[PDB]
């Protein structure tokens, strides 16, 4: 049932989940802040979307509503949070 | 960046602000596209007949930039405003977005497919009728094609989203339009039979194209099943009193709705449209204000305010139109290398009757060679050549015939008596001999037969439809040949465009294989490349955006190559490009 | 002496009743009280719409006995049709420019206004072949004044909103360009 997964993270953990998703045959969606535009994980996914426009980049990666909005408009079936940003966040 | 765009000056890239986005007051209403969608073309005709306001056809996407910007307006600029036009101007009868010179120009100079433009605009504009200028037997080419080629083009264009086909013959010859009209009817679309206006119906000294000629042509066109009668005034020759008289006589003759199309070359386009609105015209072709006037169509906002408190209003949301015109004003600045220059009303178009595209191309061809300083004598030669040919209708491609004949006659210093007496020795231009051989059809009143015998020498002259004498085209054979030439199996649109423009399509395919989809670049970047330290973002598809930054331009080596230091997607990439100026 | 009424607003707009048709009528009567030979209507910003032109000229011609002189600009692209509508209403003199210096913020072309009225009830009194011959000189000498030329000029119906005269438009653009406010010239027009 899953065909596309979003990673709500950055850096090496996003690339790790992208590699696992490609091995499992799923599509990958990246998110990135404006200050993270040159990150490798942005260019390692099938689709990348700017999130948290105008915010601080850490706050941009904590933009919960923007992340779900990107995941919904991209048609992602699931969200992998990785670690360190919203992985332990109940909300 | 290193070699410049072909055909324009190698100037630096100016910094441009983002084009202003309209603030629209959206009002939902059922458009003519919706009526064509559920009900048929006849219900669209009934909708036009029962509308008391005059309807508007936007020529911004085709004819306005064909006249002013040498047809160079790109899909990337259309895409930023297509949805705004579709939603903010639902009262538009149709949007002229295809046909004419757009098909050739996109492939040749813009390196984008006209089919791709049609698909993207159709997705962006679901509730707007799409209109193309169809040249009848020529379709979007300049030569003639067999009948099945024309029918296949109509089928593919109607399937890909063309709703209205404005079908005209360059000499108003109904045999070169009947089959196209029938194919458009068969494909469930609206066929617009078109009368090309020339001369002066209120001038008794020119009786070849008088009111009765247009009335007879009108009932002949209504004899075919064409839904709308179109009056095409390609040079802006229709005077306002003549407009009222002509439209009144046509409304007395036929029951079809009348669609008037004029240019504003003489500065009388608005008043001509108003006179036709008094006479009861149904639809008029307008352009947005920032791409109106001069050789283009009269302004849509201006025609709203011209008819604001009269008996018939213009059906448009004028505030939304002005908001869209802000965007058009901003994106016109991208096309400064293609501008004609200082413009003004010119009533000399009533004398030489040169259509605006023919005017610009004749000016370019006359100034490229060194005899352009007597362009007034060139225009007088054009007028006398038109009179010599028997006062022919001058539109694409017969305007090219008169233009090439006049260009030859002042290029090699000829005279009317020179051609009429000792013309059997000169090598005449090939467009003139093809016109006199009947490749463009049969003119009104026939050829100047003994003069025709001077032009044609030992070549075959045909007197019937040139499409009957056309070599047959098999679509499977052509498709297999094209699948050999290009590296994949082509679509029907690719096959049909390869038939009309074979070398142009193959050159476009080669440029696609070399440079890719350059249609996705913005117009300043498309025309000027990149400056040093500039950052650009190219969205190549949904979710993919290339971050490109030019860091350094290397000095040319002994082989003439420059190394350009790009930063693509954060990573340094060194691109080697041959500088054509140093020449190894 | 040409006593002149500066036209502004919109007589056919009921939401702007200060400059209505009665105001222009009483002003025309007051001007005819003075011994002025010709009543002039100055449309300095090209605000006179064609239906408004017909209505205003008709109501002035049934009010005063002076000949009417209409002067308008073509900035909205409606100058020729406004002149034609005033010609239907019986205007006597209209202000035109040569074709090479016409259009945009300038007056409508005299050649264009000849051909607009060529077969109507009222013709334009001009030798149009002679005027078309003069226009060649005028475009040739217009090429001398390239540094003083404005940019790409298109019809602009936004003059019906801000009602700037063309000279006022150019001077406000020059002021917005000399100081750092030119990126909000739309806000300047709304202001
Ligand atoms: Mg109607
Ligand atoms: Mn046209
Ligand atoms: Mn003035």
């Amino acid at each position: 049932h899953m065909k596309k997964l979003l990673v709500a993270n950055r850096g090496e953990i996003a690339v790790r989940v992208f590699r696992a998703c490609n091995e499992l045959g799923l599509s990958t969606v990246a998110v990135y802040a404006r200050e993270d535009e040159y990150s490798v994980h942005r260019f390692k996914a099938d689709e990348s979307y700017l999130i948290g426009q105008g915010k601080k980049p850490i706050d941009a990666y904590l933009d919960i509503d923007d992340i779900i909005r990107v995941a919904l408009e991209s048609g992602a079936d699931a969200i992998h949070p990785g670690y360190g940003l919203l992985s332990e966040n109940l909300e | 960046t290193v070699n410049g765009f072909p055909g324009i000056e190698n100037t630096e890239k100016r910094h441009f602000e983002e084009p202003r986005q309209p603030l629209l007051n959206l009002e939902k209403k059922k458009t003519a596209k919706n009526i064509l969608d559920e009900q048929g073309a006849d219900a669209v005709v009934d909708y036009v007949k029962n509308t008391k306001e005059v309807l508007l056809t936007d020529t911004t996407l085709r004819d306005a930039h064909q006249s002013l910007l040498a047809t160079r307006l790109r899909l990337q600029d259309m895409k930023g405003i297509a949805q705004a036009i579709d939603q903010g101007l639902p009262e538009l009868f149709s949007a002229e977005m295809w046909g004419g010179a757009t098909f050739d120009v996109a492939y040749r100079f813009l390196n984008e497919s006209p089919w791709y433009r049609l698909r993207k605009l159709r997705k962006l504009m679901p509730n707007t009728m799409f209109q193309m200028l169809f040249r009848g037997s020529n379709a979007v080419g300049y030569q003639n094609y067999p009948d099945n080629v024309i029918e296949e083009f109509i089928r593919v264009a109607a399937h890909e989203g063309i709703d209205v086909f404005r079908i005209f013959d360059s000499l108003n010859w109904l045999p070169q339009m009947e089959k196209s009209i029938q194919a458009v009817r068969d494909n469930g679309k609206i066929a617009e039979a078109t009368i090309c206006y020339t001369g002066d119906i209120l001038d008794p000294s020119r009786p070849k194209y008088n009111i009765q000629y247009y009335k007879d042509l009108a009932k002949e066109l209504e004899a075919t099943g064409a839904h709308i009668l179109a009056v095409k005034d390609m040079a802006g020759l229709l005077k306002p009193q003549a407009a009222y008289r002509l439209i009144s006589e046509l409304k007395d003759t036929v029951d079809l709705p009348i669609h008037l199309h004029t240019h504003d070359t003489s500065g009388n386009g608005i008043i001509t449209y108003s006179g036709a609105t008094q006479a009861g015209v149904d639809i008029i072709d307008v352009a947005t204000a920032s791409l109106a006037g001069g050789t283009s169509q009269p302004s849509m906002q201006s025609i709203y305010y011209a008819l604001e408190h009269g008996p018939r209003h213009a059906s448009i949301n004028v505030k939304n139109a002005e908001q869209i015109d802000h965007y058009w004003e901003d994106v016109r600045k991208y096309y400064a290398p293609f501008e004609a220059g200082i413009t003004s009303p010119q009533t000399e178009v009533y004398m030489h009757e040169m259509p605006g595209g023919q005017y610009t191309n004749l000016k370019s061809q006359a100034a490229a060679v060194g005899l352009g300083h007597r362009f007034d004598e060139i225009k007088q030669m054009y007028r006398k050549v038109n009179m010599m040919f028997g006062d022919i209708i001058k539109v694409t491609p017969s305007s090219k015939v008169v233009g090439d004949m006049a260009l030859f006659m002042i290029q090699n210093d000829l005279t009317e008596e020179d051609v009429y007496a000792r013309g059997n020795e000169l090598n005449f231009p090939e467009s003139v001999v093809s016109f006199f051989r009947g490749d463009l059809g049969q003119p009104v009143g026939g050829f100047p037969e003994k003069l025709q015998k001077i032009i044609v020498k030992d070549k075959a002259v045909i007197t019937d439809r040139p499409g009957l004498h056309a070599e047959k085209v098999d679509f499977e054979t052509v498709k297999a040949d094209l699948e050999q030439k290009i590296g994949y199996e082509p679509g029907d649109h690719e096959v049909i465009s390869y038939i009309m423009y074979p070398q142009v399509f193959l050159d476009y395919q080669k440029m696609q294989r070399e440079f890719g989809a350059v249609t996705l670049l913005d117009t300043p970047t498309f025309l000027h490349g990149m400056r040093l330290n500039e950052k650009i973002e190219v969205q190549i598809e949904k979710g993919k955006t290339l971050s490109i930054r030019l860091d350094e331009i290397g000095e040319p080596d002994l082989a003439g190559n420059r190394v350009l230091f790009f930063n693509l997607n954060g990573q340094r990439r060194e691109v080697v490009i041959n500088d054509q100026s140093v020449q190894a």
